[PDB]
């Protein structure tokens, strides 16, 4: 996503992300949601097993 | 309580939190066995 990588398995989210505002963070300061650039819904990340 | 969680304790890279053997309500038995023990018979059991 916009040239960060990563990988994981990708959720549907209802987060309140501000409109300026691209993804977000955790504790861990490991990313944790995304916005994709396309419709603009937000997006959860979860780990592999 | 993890009832419901989907096995969540890992966390992104490498790290993993195992349960302990013993659930809680093992101990708490545990426990009262040895209450109801000291209150019944005194320090023969
Ligand atoms: C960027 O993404 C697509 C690229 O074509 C467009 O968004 C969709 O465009 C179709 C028409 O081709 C519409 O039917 C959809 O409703 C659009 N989706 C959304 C979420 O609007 C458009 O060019 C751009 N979309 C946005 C949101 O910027
Ligand atoms: C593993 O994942 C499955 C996903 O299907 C879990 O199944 C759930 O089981 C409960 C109780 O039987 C149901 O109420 C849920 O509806 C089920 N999930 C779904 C999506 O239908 C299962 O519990 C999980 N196992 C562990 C140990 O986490």
């Amino acid at each position: 996503f916009n040239g960060l990588t990563g990988t994981g398995v990708l959720t549907e989210s209802n987060k309140k992300f501000l409109p300026f505002q691209q993804f977000g963070r955790d504790i861990d300061d490991t990313t944790d949601a995304v916005r994709d650039p396309q419709t603009l819904e937000i997006l959860d990340i979860t780990p592999c097993s | 309580i993890a009832a419901r969680d989907l096995i969540c304790a890992q966390k992104f890279n490498g790290l993993t939190v195992l349960p302990p053997l013993l659930t809680d309500e093992m101990i708490a038995q545990y426990t009262s066995a040895l209450l109801a023990g000291t209150i019944t018979s005194g320090w023969t059991f």
